[PDB]
């Protein structure tokens, strides 16, 4: 996304990113 | 067919700026003296026929080096496209190859529309600083003074 | 200087530049076998060359 | 498609919005 | 690559040009 | 070419341009 | 579209978009 | 092609438009 | 074309489009 | 290529264009 | 993404970076 | 990378590039 | 390259060019 | 990648940079 | 070391000059082959690449 | 003229173009049935239409 901090989604599990 | 103009360019001529002109009493008269004869040094591609459109300012020339290129300020040109010859300084002058150097020009109207007595034609116009004849110049004397 | 000339030999853009400089006034320096010729006692200037 | 900054949750998978 | 306007005949078969 | 006037080399033929 | 308020035609089946 | 805003009812399957 | 005012091509029998 | 806005009929099939 | 002008000895095959 | 001095990493061996 | 006055590397033989 | 104008005598089959 | 160089274009690239050696460089006199006449010139401006 | 009117059935945009060109100030010539009406002895001007 255009502002993420430190909870960069790499994983592949994720599927949910939030504040983006 | 197709269209060909013919150009004739000029060494380190006079002419560097637009207030200042060589007027002439005819247009035969002009192209006697910048043609026929050998005032300035010249290129002349009599025989090499060029492409080219006034609308777009950019020429292109075979023969001219860079050093041959150095000097020019003057290009007269004639198409057959328009009847009326024109005349242009060479404002900028650039390398492309070994072979061509482009040169771009801007039409000097006052040489090739201005001669003869063509702004007399005027009416009605504000005129301003010009220089009188004599019957008007002693009647207009008082005034000036 | 401001007036029409044209010197031999020269390109057009760069004779519109020397154009405009002087016409701006430029000021020459006469070399006299010095480091930097442009620095000098401007008093000592004399009239002949 | 355009997604305000007020940390809303998104899951890829599933998630459908009905703004544009 | 460039090319003069000068009536240069160019033969696309077998034309080569020494300048750039 | 940039400006043919007329002698446009439509034919296949013609595998060369003049003055372009 | 380029202004959906709230109709946005997501769904396959509708094959028509009004206002748009 | 462009569309006037006017709740023009448009049918993707079928509609034809007159009007570029 | 450029500017088709009612006269669009649409179809595809016609093969010529006038003033255009 | 380019064409005047004079209602020149053109056939797509066929049509040749002399100028450029 | 962006990384800064530190030495900061990156390895391809492995490295994870945490920042955007 | 934007401002390789010296050590350009041109060798395949080699999978880590320094400051940059 | 950018200024090959005359020695241009047309040749598929010749593998080096100078000043470029 | 950059070169200078100072006849760099390149060959295309070998020739190794140093420099970026 | 002569140089490939075109007075159209203003840039110039240089071999052995390091950046500490570019510090400094105020005048630039080139000559050649194209123009028998010699030119000269003032080094606006240094870049690194 | 300098004001705000509008003539009907305009463009806005050249209703603008002869706003400003109005405040500019424009002369009107009388056609006099010639190849050039714009040119006459103006000292003939008369006061009645």
């Amino acid at each position: 996304s255009t502002l993420p901090q430190s909870k960069v989604n790499i994983d592949v599990d994720n599927t949910v990113l939030d504040y983006a | 067919d197709r269209k060909l103009t013919h150009f004739k360019f000029f060494y380190n001529t006079p002419l560097t700026d637009y207030q200042n002109t060589i007027h002439f009493s005819s247009n035969n008269e002009r192209d006697n003296y910048f043609l026929n004869e050998n005032h300035f040094n010249a290129i002349d591609y009599k025989n090499i026929p060029f492409n080219f459109i006034r609308d777009r300012n950019m020429v292109n020339l075979e023969q001219m080096s860079w050093q041959d290129a150095q000097g020019i300020n003057y290009c007269t040109f004639k198409s057959d496209f328009e009847n009326r010859r024109y005349y242009a300084f060479v404002n900028q002058i650039e390398y492309v190859n070994d072979h061509v150097t482009r040169m771009y020009l801007v039409i000097d109207t006052v040489m090739t529309y201005t001669q003869g007595n063509v702004l007399s034609t005027v009416q009605n116009a504000f005129v301003e600083r010009q220089h009188l004849p004599r019957d008007v110049y002693n009647y207009l004397l008082p005034s000036l003074r | 200087m401001r007036g029409t000339y044209t010197i031999d030999g020269i390109d057009p853009m760069l004779l519109e530049q020397l154009k405009v400089l002087l016409e701006t006034g430029v000021r020459f320096w006469h070399n006299d076998g010095t480091n930097n010729p442009m620095a000098q006692n401007v008093f000592k200037n004399k009239f002949r060359k």
